[PDB]
């Protein structure tokens, strides 16, 4: 049907403009947060991706997880995650926000970002190399070419 | 209270302002310049008591070059009385005030 | 007088009763003041430019000037009453009976 | 001579941008009234012609108005064509 | 690359090519390809409102030369 | 030039509108035609409300607020 | 007439641009989206609290000088007036009193903010 | 065909703030040992639509403790603003031909303050407060000084309509004759603009996002647009000002072309200023205003007061 | 009565009067009064003064932004007040609103005497004067004469704001 291609032109074309544009909220805890300063350094450049920092989170597309969440520190993540506007999406960078890491039999430590946020790419390491994090973030934006908004809204 | 200063040294501090037909710049004129000189003209020296009642046909006129009052009730009677002429059918205006005068430079 | 004289004669009138009754603050009797001044000049502006008095067209313009002192002069006054009370309230000056 | 230049090398040397405002400021005070140009200035200014020069009544006895604007009679703007 | 920036600044000059252009592109149309009149004070208001009378079409621009005086 | 042409305008436009006033103006009962409104018998700078006052609104406009409105 | 066309085009445009922005995506608010941002933590006060100004003198200096630029903007017409002299002579006499008040403001420690 | 005159004037415009950002983007990775945007489309080119596509598809966010009716209406304002800003601009030919260009200009860029204003203080926000109330010390800062900055430059041309200053500058530029206003009127213009050094207004150093942190999506974009717009349109007024083309009227487009041409270089230089200088505080700027550039300003002002006196030299304009 | 320019823009200066009169808050009264400049500026320029509603405009809005920074600092209030917050403000809006209404109706419909006098309408359009001459603005030489005329003028009005500066200065020392 004309209606079909329509709404996958459509999609493609929308799912591209927000894929090509990704702006990580400016926001680092640990280590971890070193290494994503070293993608936006001249030699790999995530802003010739697309890719621009942004301190506020309403102005904000990605939260990049990037060290350990404590238990302090679990409602503020929570806080800025819910202050996003959507579309959002969560990268988990290195052990500490995979799975707790190092500290992870920890008391004042939370075993992995996603029991306090949903994550959508997970990028391992301690920490991962700006080339881990940047293979992270472009299979952050295959997925993202991959989501079909307008055709299930069509079949539905 | 009035201490004329201004006519005792002869300084016109402010009395250039006061009046309308009074040097203008580039001598451009008011709008109503000949009304005000001739009321000025009229009550000059006989004072106030006698100007307001004297020079009263003067006055008259420049307050209604001022307002026009008088030229708006006449324009005003002309035309109501040409609109309802126009609405029973007996006017038919001329088509040089309809937009189809043949202009002239 | 043409119906924009008597709208800025209302106008006038308008903020003047404004000022007249206080609410609570002592900023909007200001800015009902300042109001004043916008309608008068307005008024004076139209007055002189429909009567081509060349030079009247300078009084406006000193007008704005001793608005601006006045408006000044009242905001000093301002902050000195909330420097004593913390509030611009008009109830707080009441030290003073008849 | 000696008391005010040192004070001036103080000033240059802490607040260079005052003694810039008060040389200049200066200098435009100090300066038309000692030019020679003013009442050139004041003479263009005189001579331009906003509105109409509306012509005299002859009675007979003014010799220095013209009679056609190319005689030679009346102001001359030679003075201006050089300047 | 350094000259990789080029591109977007060649756009740049493109999209700000079109306002002043597309503005004297239409002042000489609407006004018969002469540079539409400027009328900054009011005997030049005048000028075109006597050029507009005398034009007898309605438009101050089309102009009567000696071919009027008979 | 100019200031000839003007004055045949305004006295032309003035003739007119006194011309349709006393077409208008048959039988009203104390009217007269061509009263004016000043005491005094010299010759006053006609207001504008008289010359396109019975005339149609696009020229009024022009009149009024063509130049202002010019840019 | 042409500047009113051109103000509502520009004010229609505007309008237009932030309907779309307001009705095309989808909306998903809730209590915790929509409440104020301070950096992750809830907000003590209120927004709405008095807030110290620090230069509220070199405000009303300011509310006072603005009114003498526009006494000096009819510089230009002025200029050609056949008393030069005295045209530059008030010129001159107002920027030098706008210069006095400035310095007088200066050495009382008027331009200083508040502690 | 005055609508057309207005899109043609309007579109292009936008256009080009939208490749201002690739550009502004692209300047500072290169000037920063990096890149920038050239994975999206050729060279980058379709970064600024992927921009505006992703911005206006966004849901917009309307805070709990915010006046709705003034959110919506300041960013409206703002854009409709600087789009208002280009129509007294000769190219060489203005849209709108005005005996009063320069107060005109003047007064939209004063009013154009507001709408910062009232964002920072209808979005009831802690920092949006602070950012507002940094809006007003910075235009307490510039105003006064850029006021008279164009006053002591306009004497020499006689007149305030922009058009008279092309044949001001038919001979030579008018920064020959007033270098040290202009540079000080270039300062003026990035505190009007709220630009490095003097971005305090959005400071995200201090104030996360300043004025706009609450915006979100179309309102954000249409802050972020008239943002770069007046950017643009301030340093076209710069170049029509200081920097005088020649005009052939049987030929407007090697105007047209050659004020464009400075337009940008001034665009990139303050692209450059950006990458190159740390930011003021806000009362620095303040005491940098009042302190420097007014005495300056007045005995400059003076100065330019007496010069065509002294020399004969008076413009012809009434 | 063409067009309706003049009489539309004093409507909306009157009403722009009305908002700021009820003392709503001071943000919105000064909404209101820079509403009520920018169209009292289009008022003057459509009788012929461009200058003096440029100048009125900037120089209003130079002093709105000075009331606002004021206001946030000392007229601040945790819950300020809109037109249809509160029962007196809404009161006072409602009453302005149905006066200036209930004016306009008498004298457009009738011709009745308020204070002063009547009206009978017609447009401004009538009052005008079809003045034809002149390489200069006459607004801007009268303005322009304050410098070579109004010698007193100038002398009064800068003493008058050194004046001011000083009182200032002296009014809020405190101590
Ligand atoms: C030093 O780090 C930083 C940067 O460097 C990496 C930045 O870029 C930067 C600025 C933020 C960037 C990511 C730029 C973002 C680009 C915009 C948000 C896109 C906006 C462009 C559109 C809204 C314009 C409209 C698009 C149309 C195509 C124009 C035509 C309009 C129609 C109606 C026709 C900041 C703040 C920063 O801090
Ligand atoms: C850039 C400047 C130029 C732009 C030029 C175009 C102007 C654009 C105008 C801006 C709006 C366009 C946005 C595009 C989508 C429109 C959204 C809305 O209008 O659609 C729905 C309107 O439907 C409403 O339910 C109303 C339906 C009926 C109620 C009154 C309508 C009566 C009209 C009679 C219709 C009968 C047939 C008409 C054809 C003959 C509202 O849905 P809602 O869920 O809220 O909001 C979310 C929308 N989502 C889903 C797309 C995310
Ligand atoms: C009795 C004691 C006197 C001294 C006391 C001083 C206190 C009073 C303040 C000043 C009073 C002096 C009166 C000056 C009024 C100005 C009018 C007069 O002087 O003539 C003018 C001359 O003005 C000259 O510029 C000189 C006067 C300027 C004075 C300079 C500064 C004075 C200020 C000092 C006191 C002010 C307060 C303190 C300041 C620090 C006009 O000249 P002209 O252009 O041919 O004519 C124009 C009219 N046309 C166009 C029809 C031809
Ligand atoms: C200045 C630069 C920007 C210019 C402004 C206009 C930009 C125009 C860009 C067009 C992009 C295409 C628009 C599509 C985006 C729609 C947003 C979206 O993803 O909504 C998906 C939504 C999912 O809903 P559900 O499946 O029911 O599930 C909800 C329960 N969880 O599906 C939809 O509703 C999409 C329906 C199509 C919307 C109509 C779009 C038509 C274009 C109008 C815009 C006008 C542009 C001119
Ligand atoms: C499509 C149908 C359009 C109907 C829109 C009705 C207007 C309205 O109030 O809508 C509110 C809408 C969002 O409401 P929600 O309930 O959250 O979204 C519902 C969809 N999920 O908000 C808006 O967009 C506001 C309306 C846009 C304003 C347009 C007119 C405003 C004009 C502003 C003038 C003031 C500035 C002038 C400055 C210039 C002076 C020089
Ligand atoms: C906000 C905008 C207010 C200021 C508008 C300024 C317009 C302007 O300056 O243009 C001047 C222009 C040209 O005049 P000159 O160049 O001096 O010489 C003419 C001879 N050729 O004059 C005009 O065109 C006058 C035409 C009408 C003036 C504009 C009036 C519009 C007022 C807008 C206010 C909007 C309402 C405010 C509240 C909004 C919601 C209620
Ligand atoms: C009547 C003449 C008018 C014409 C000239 C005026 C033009 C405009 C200039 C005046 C503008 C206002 C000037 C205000 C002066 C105030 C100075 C002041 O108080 O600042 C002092 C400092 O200023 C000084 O040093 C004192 C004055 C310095 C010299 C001033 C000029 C002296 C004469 C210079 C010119 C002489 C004539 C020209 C010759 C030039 C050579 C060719 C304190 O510094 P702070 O910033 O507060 O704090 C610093 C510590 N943290
Ligand atoms: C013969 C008769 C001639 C009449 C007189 C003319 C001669 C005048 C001679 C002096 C002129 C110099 C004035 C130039 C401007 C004044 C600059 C100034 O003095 O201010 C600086 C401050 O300047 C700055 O800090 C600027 C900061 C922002 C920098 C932004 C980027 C730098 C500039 C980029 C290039 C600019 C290009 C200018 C022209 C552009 C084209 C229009 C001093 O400040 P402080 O050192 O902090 O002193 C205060 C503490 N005592
Ligand atoms: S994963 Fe390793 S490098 Fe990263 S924050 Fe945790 S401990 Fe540091």
């Amino acid at each position: 049907s004309r209606g079909e291609y329509v709404v996958a032109k459509l999609d493609d074309l929308v799912n591209w403009a927000r894929r090509s544009s990704l702006w990580p909220m400016t926001f680092g805890l640990a280590c971890c947060a070193v290494e994503m300063m070293h993608m936006a350094a001249p030699r790999y450049d995530m802003d010739r991706f697309g890719v621009v920092f942004r301190a506020s989170p309403r102005q904000s597309d990605v939260m990049i997880v990037a060290g350990t969440l404590t238990n302090k520190m679990a409602p503020a993540l929570r806080k800025v995650y819910d202050q996003m506007p959507e579309p959002r999406y969560v990268v988990s960078m290195g052990s500490c926000a995979n799975g707790g890491g190092y500290y992870h039999y920890s008391y004042s430590v939370v075993r992995g970002c996603d029991r306090i946020v949903p994550v959508d790419i997970y990028v391992p390491g301690c920490p991962p190399t700006a080339e881990a994090l940047l293979y992270g973030i472009l299979q952050l934006q295959r997925k993202i070419k991959r989501e079909k908004r307008l055709r299930i809204w069509y079949r539905r | 209270p009035f201490f004329d200063v201004q006519k005792r040294l002869g300084l016109d501090l402010d009395r250039w302002m006061t009046i309308q037909s009074a040097e203008q710049p580039h001598k451009i004129p008011g709008r109503c310049h000949a009304f005000e000189k001739e009321w000025i003209e009229c009550a000059h020296g006989i004072g106030g008591i006698r100007a307001e009642k004297e020079c009263k046909i003067e006055f008259d006129d420049f307050v209604e070059c001022l307002l026009r009052q008088k030229t708006m009730k006449r324009l005003s009677a002309i035309k109501r009385q040409r609109d309802k002429l126009i609405k029973e059918g007996k006017y038919t205006p001329p088509p040089h005030h309809l937009g189809k005068e043949d202009p002239r430079p | 007088m043409p119906l924009v004289y008597m709208n800025i004669i209302m106008a006038f009138a308008i903020a003047l009763a404004g000022l007249l009754m206080y609410r609570s603050h002592l900023m909007s009797s200001l800015l009902c003041l300042e109001g004043m001044m916008l309608s008068l000049f307005i008024m004076s502006t139209l007055i002189i430019l429909n009567t081509h008095f060349t030079l009247a067209n300078m009084m406006p313009i000193i007008l704005l000037v001793f608005a601006a002192c006045e408006a000044a002069l009242g905001l000093s006054l301002l902050v000195m009453v909330s420097n004593t009370y913390g509030t611009d309230y008009v109830q707080n000056l009441n030290l003073l009976q008849c | 001579a000696g008391r005010i230049a040192s004070f001036l090398k103080n000033a240059w040397a802490k607040e260079p941008v005052l003694v810039a405002s008060f040389a200049i400021g200066g200098l435009a005070i100090i300066l038309p009234s000692l030019s020679p140009y003013t009442n050139y200035a004041i003479r263009i200014n005189r001579a331009t012609p906003y509105n109409y020069p509306v012509p005299l009544r002859d009675d007979g006895n003014m010799p220095d108005v013209p009679s056609h604007p190319q005689d030679p009679q009346g102001p001359s703007l030679e003075w201006l064509k050089n300047l | 690359m350094w000259f990789e920036i080029l591109p977007g600044i060649a756009v740049m000059a493109a999209c700000l090519f079109i306002p002043g252009m597309a503005t004297a592109h239409i002042h000489k149309f609407t006004n018969g390809g002469k540079e539409k009149r400027v009328a900054h004070f009011s005997y030049q208001w005048n000028l075109m409102e006597r050029d507009r009378r005398i034009s007898g079409v309605n438009r101050y621009h089309v102009t009567k030369g000696l071919e009027n005086i008979d | 030039l100019f200031q000839a042409e003007k004055d045949r305008r305004v006295l032309q436009m003035l003739r007119e509108n006194l011309e349709e006033e006393a077409i208008i103006m048959k039988d009203v009962p104390d009217w007269k035609v061509g009263e004016s409104v000043f005491h005094t018998t010299r010759w006053v700078t006609p207001m504008m409300g008289e010359l396109y006052g019975l005339r149609t609104n696009e020229e009024i406009l022009s009149a009024t607020y063509g130049f202002i409105w010019y840019t | 007439m042409n500047i009113m066309l051109t103000l509502l085009t520009n004010v229609t445009l505007a309008s237009l641009l932030v309907l779309i922005a307001f009705w095309l995506p989808q909306l998903n608010a809730y209590s915790e989206k929509t409440s104020p941002y301070e950096c992750g933590f809830d907000p003590m006060g209120s927004a709405r609290l008095p807030f110290s100004m620090k230069f509220f003198l070199v405000a009303i200096t300011f509310l006072l000088f603005d009114l003498e630029i526009a006494l000096l903007l009819p510089l230009p017409w002025a200029s050609q007036t056949n008393n030069l002299k005295t045209m530059l002579t008030m010129a001159l006499f107002l920027l030098i009193l706008l210069a006095a008040s400035l310095a007088y403001e200066w050495t009382q420690k008027g331009l200083e903010w508040a502690e | 065909m005055f609508m057309i005159n207005i899109l043609s004037l309007i579109i292009p415009i936008l256009l080009a703030v939208a490749f201002l950002t690739l550009v502004e983007r692209k300047v500072l990775g290169y000037m920063q040992l990096r890149k920038g945007p050239n994975v999206v489309g050729p060279y980058g080119l379709l970064q600024p639509i992927a921009d505006a596509l992703k911005l206006f598809t966004k849901e917009p966010l309307r805070p709990a403790t915010s006046s709705i009716s003034m959110f919506i209406i300041a960013p409206i304002l703002a854009l409709s603003l600087a789009l208002t800003m280009w129509v007294p601009l000769p190219m060489p030919y203005p849209l709108i031909n005005m005996n009063l260009g320069v107060l005109f200009m003047l007064a939209m860029s004063s009013l154009a303050v507001y709408s910062i204003l009232w964002s920072g203080w209808a979005s009831n926000s802690k920092y949006a407060l602070i950012g507002a109330l940094r809006a007003v010390a910075q235009t307490i800062s510039y105003e006064v000084t850029l006021a008279i900055i164009l006053l002591s430059v306009l004497l020499m041309n006689g007149s305030y309509t922009l058009s008279t200053l092309i044949t001001t500058q038919e001979h030579i530029w008018m920064i020959f004759t007033s270098w040290p206003l202009a540079m000080m009127w270039f300062i003026s213009t990035l505190a009007e603009t709220n630009r490095a050094p003097f971005d305090l207004t959005e400071g995200e150093s201090e104030l996360v996002s300043g004025f706009n942190v609450e915006y979100a999506a179309g309102p954000f974009a249409m802050f972020f647009m008239a943002e770069y717009a007046n950017i643009i349109m301030m340093n076209a007024f710069t170049a029509i000002l200081f920097l005088g083309a020649s005009h052939d009227p049987h030929t407007p487009e090697l105007y047209t072309i050659n004020f464009v041409l400075k337009t940008l270089a001034l665009t990139i230089t303050f692209l450059w200023i950006r990458a190159s200088y740390p930011r003021f505080r806000y009362d620095q700027l303040m005491h940098l205003l009042w302190k420097s550039f007014l005495p300056l300003t007045l005995a400059l002002c003076m100065w330019h007061i007496s010069l065509p006196i002294m020399t004969a030299s008076i413009p012809p304009q009434s | 009565m063409t067009m309706y320019i003049a009489f539309i823009l004093s409507t909306i200066f009157v009403i722009g009067f009305v908002g700021f009169s009820s003392k709503p808050s001071p943000i919105y009264g000064g909404l209101g009064l820079i509403v009520s400049g920018g169209v009292g500026c289009g008022i003057v320029l459509n009788f012929g003064g461009s200058f003096l509603g440029l100048m009125v405009f900037l120089i209003y809005l130079g002093g709105m932004l000075v009331v606002f920074g004021y206001t946030t600092a000392m007229a601040t209030e945790m819950y300020p007040e809109v037109w249809v917050s509160n029962k007196t403000v809404f009161g006072a809006f409602v009453s302005g609103l149905m006066m200036e209404f209930c004016m306009v109706y008498y004298a457009l419909k009738e011709e009745e005497v308020e204070i002063i006098f009547k009206f009978n309408g017609l447009g401004d359009w009538v009052i005008y004067d079809t003045g034809d001459s002149g390489f200069f603005s006459e607004e801007a030489m009268g303005i322009a004469a304050l410098y070579s005329y109004g010698t007193w003028l100038v002398i009064v009005t800068g003493w008058s704001l050194l004046i001011g500066v000083v009182v200032i200065m002296e009014i809020t020392r405190g101590n």
